[PDB]
RNA sequence: UGGUGGCGAUAGCGAAGAGGUCACACCCGUUCCCAUACCGAACACGGAAGUUAAGCUCUUCAGCGCCGAUGGUAGUCGGGGGUUUCCCCCUGUGAGAGUAGGACGCCGCCAA
RNA sequence: UACAAGUAGUCAGAGCCCGUUAACGGGUGAUGGCGUGCCUUUUGUAGAAUGAACCGGCGAGUUACGAUCUCGUGCAAGGUU
RNA sequence: AGUCUUGGAGGUAGAGCACUGAUUGGACUAGGGGCCCCUACCGGGUUACCGAAUUCAGUCAAACUCCGAAUGCCAAUGACUUAUCCUUGGGAGUCAGACUGCGAGUGAUAAGAUCCGUAGUCGAAAGGGAAACAGCCCAGACCGCCAGCUAAGGUCCCAAAGU
RNA sequence: UAAUAGCUCACUGGUCGAGUGACUCUGCGCCGAAAAUGUACCGGGGCUAAACGUAUCACCGAAGCUGCGGACUGUUCG
RNA sequence: GGGGCGGUCGCCUCCUAAAAGGUAACGGAGGCGCCCAAAGGUUCCCUCAGAAUGGUUGGAAAUCAUUCGCAGAGUGUAAAGGCACAAGGGAGCUUGACUGCGAGACCUACAAGUCGAGCAGGGACGAAAGUCGGGCUUAGUGAUCCGGUGGUUCCGCAUGGAAGGGCCAUCGCUCAACGGAUAAAAGCUACCCCGGGGAUAACAGGCUUAUCUCCCCCAAGAGUCCACAUCGACGGGGAGGUUUGGCACCUCGAUGUCGGCUCAUCGCAUCCUGGGGCUGUAGUCGGUCCCAAGGGUUGGGCUGUUCGCCCAUUAAAGCGGUACG
């Protein structure tokens, strides 16, 4: 014999988006290349690097990325041309 | 029957218990306490029965302490069902006793009656225990 | 200067990184002696392999 | 001494004490630009009666806040055991709330 | 070959019999060690999953027309009916 | 590709209370009981009788984190070793996996259970060990030899080696 | 039975006169321990070492490695 | 986690997630099928929530004033991230919620999705530098075919036109089973059939032991006093695999399923018979516990019934295992 149970009403979750570092420290990069995919301002951009529509960090010039500390707690990302 | 009067989510994982106790290792408030020396779960029925076996024998001796609250719920599926199709309903409250934790602290009571009384309360628990006194 | 490498415990059954490291020292099969020069790279090889292979000096 | 900068507040918050001829700032009064969803404290307006009181600058201090490795541990890579919902041994590696103390500012650039 | 249990083999092996496409030969083998058929399907078969009583015969990827790729040929900015 | 050096991102184990919840006692009282009387309690005096708010001390947390490794990940440069990497084209089979470790779920921290990540073996791997045994341990079969050395395991005998 | 009894424990005196009494940690061991065709939870025989723990050295032990030979496949040239 | 029934089917956020990314379950929590002519864009200027104290209508908070006050408050809306040099609030102006693009870059089987400096034309705001290709970021949404609408320097079957068809812009799907079979769709079969599966259920075997059956530990108490003659709370530990279960491991190219008859056989956790201990055991009788499996362990009424209840005997009318023999 059996007993009937159901109604979990929990089984859904969205398709998870790729977020994170897509270039490493010291990488040569190209003009227009993304460096970090964040969601909200985790890292403020520095020189030669912009901020996208959905807070994306993109390299304006081809160069070498460097990650640095900004202030007490925050990070900064920058591009140095070679 | 130590009820947490409100709880954030009603179903957590059972978790795993590794290593020694985080805090409350030694006697702090009373003079003599009871310490557990291996890991297991502990539930409110046990804690209440232990406090009865302690305090009712102890009568007018002094006062007692508990430094364990069975905050974490544990669930169970209803009896005689096929497993699966959603987590079961919660039905009880449990606490973790990592080895090294002190269970109960006694106060205002001479050493030997507290000794035999903690020994009596030990059999209510499902764990191997050790007497520890204050330094 | 040159320290030799003698594989003792067989590579099979052991996980992938140990397998690949044992391959990179040219240890094709069990119980050969492989002569290599000494520097920090080969030393890194032997302490994170360390039990399938015995090391000794000339 | 004023202006403007870089350095993670080791830069602070506190508690006290000094300064102003110059500079800075409180002050004076809105008349004409301009303003107060109501107003010359605020925006600007154009002066200089007295005022270090505050702002500001220097002097002191570990109360708070901050920084902080040493040896200990917890954890953990890899091996190796065991009575194995979990413990133990070894090569490494190295927790943070803990103190030894550090600190109540460091370097410019232009106008005295 | 009548004190021995055995996917029935294999390999050691004494004894006995015979003598060959002559070669470190042939038959039988007391005794010892090891050893649960074949195929299909399965994560996994000695399987108590399936199929086969045996023997012999028959019995399953070809051709046509196109396409594509490789190879090899004849010509080559031409090739070809 | 491996390794050494070096640069990073990342909040797990740990740890911790700074936030969010939970939670224990000490102190204290706002305020709810407490009866009396004046009586609309106007208030006094009211038991530690309860009891918000602070402080002292203490305990937990997957959806708590002022912190935070080991590893793994992505790179750069040089050094050594190794040689396997990319592009295109032809031709496939595979979409039922299992077990053993470790890290999780669900389960009753039950299952030779199910479902994930990671490592190995079987799958598709015979040989030696564990009596027999796929997944446990050691180890890879091109053949032959009446050769030696050995790994796991073992050395009274069955049954080889130390009564 | 209620003191009323050889009597007995608290406690002290003399007898001979040496070990005597509490706790903690830890190794190993015992009871707890009852199933169904038969010993049946060392593979048997059996074992008080032929068990366990520590240290050392022998030896066995595979189709692993090496030795001898044969065949085949790749790379440098027979 | 056999089907049916229940629930769900797409998208977004967190945890599960093992400090890169990714990662399942009928795992744990919420939201979405919009809204905003400003809740945009620029320029310029500020700054919270809460508390304390005064003040009347007026307070527990309506509106003022002071002080403290890193962020507790907001950030259109779910959560997460981030935000006080604003991304929070206020004011003026305006439509960049523009066209043609786009070096490159992420992600990905494909289809898709996402960012993007900079260039051209023409703007808006500001004096300028400079900003602006909607919202603070992540949801607020669907293929193709077919048809409608607007523009076309496109083609239009002898020619010239038209009918029509292209190209561009655009509208029509809770096509929500949301990568959508058709424009257009419900049930029964114990009259049933075929191809397959132990990939998948019923019986039985197996693993587990929740449940069940026994054995216990501590002991509050009951027991006229006394826990421990007998029973034993609240709690804990086990063993067994006869119940009900969970898992799907052999069997669907067949392993016959309840009960009864005939026949037994085994275990002991013993119903009688044997030997003992304690007793709240005077003796006749008992209660419990231990050793003991040699043997025995009844006929009927009722129901298919095992099981029960009843009648009458007996020393006793045992419990279980052997594919519920």
């Amino acid at each position: 014999s059996k007993k009937g149970v159901g109604s979990t009403k929990n089984g859904r979750d969205s398709e998870a988006k790729r977020l994170g570092a897509k270039r490493a420290d010291g990488q040569f990069v190209t003009g227009g290349s993304i460096l970090y995919r964040q969601r909200g301002t985790k890292i403020y951009p520095g020189e030669n690097v912009g901020r996208g529509g959905d807070d994306t960090l993109f390299a304006k010039i081809d160069g070498t990325v460097k990650f640095e500390r900004f202030g007490r707690d925050r990070k900064k990302v920058s591009v140095y041309p070679v | 029957m130590l009820l947490p009067k409100r709880v954030k989510y009603r179903r957590e994982h059972r978790g795993k218990m590794r290593g020694r106790a985080k805090g409350g290792t030694e006697v702090h408030f009373g003079e003599f306490g009871i310490q557990a020396l291996e890991a297991s779960w502990i539930t409110n029925r046990q804690i209440e029965a232990a406090r009865i076996a302690m305090t009712r024998y102890m009568k007018r001796g002094g006062k007692v302490w508990i430094k364990i609250f069975p905050s974490k719920p544990y669930t169970a599926k209803p009896l005689e069902v096929r497993m699966g199709s959603g987590k079961g309903a919660p039905e009880g409250w449990v606490a973790v006793v990592k080895p090294g934790k002190v269970l109960f602290e006694i106060s205002g009571v001479s050493e030997e009656v507290a000794r035999e009384a903690l020994r009596l309360a030990s059999h209510k628990l499902p764990i191997k225990t050790k007497f520890v006194k204050r330094e | 200067a040159k320290l030799e490498i003698t594989l003792k415990r067989s590579v099979i059954g052991r996980p992938e990184d140990q397998r690949v490291t044992v391959r990179t020292l040219g240890l094709k099969k069990t119980n050969q002696t492989v002569v290599h020069e000494d520097n920090a790279a080969i030393r890194g090889m032997i302490n994170k392999v360390s039990h399938l292979v015995s090391v000794k000096e000339q």
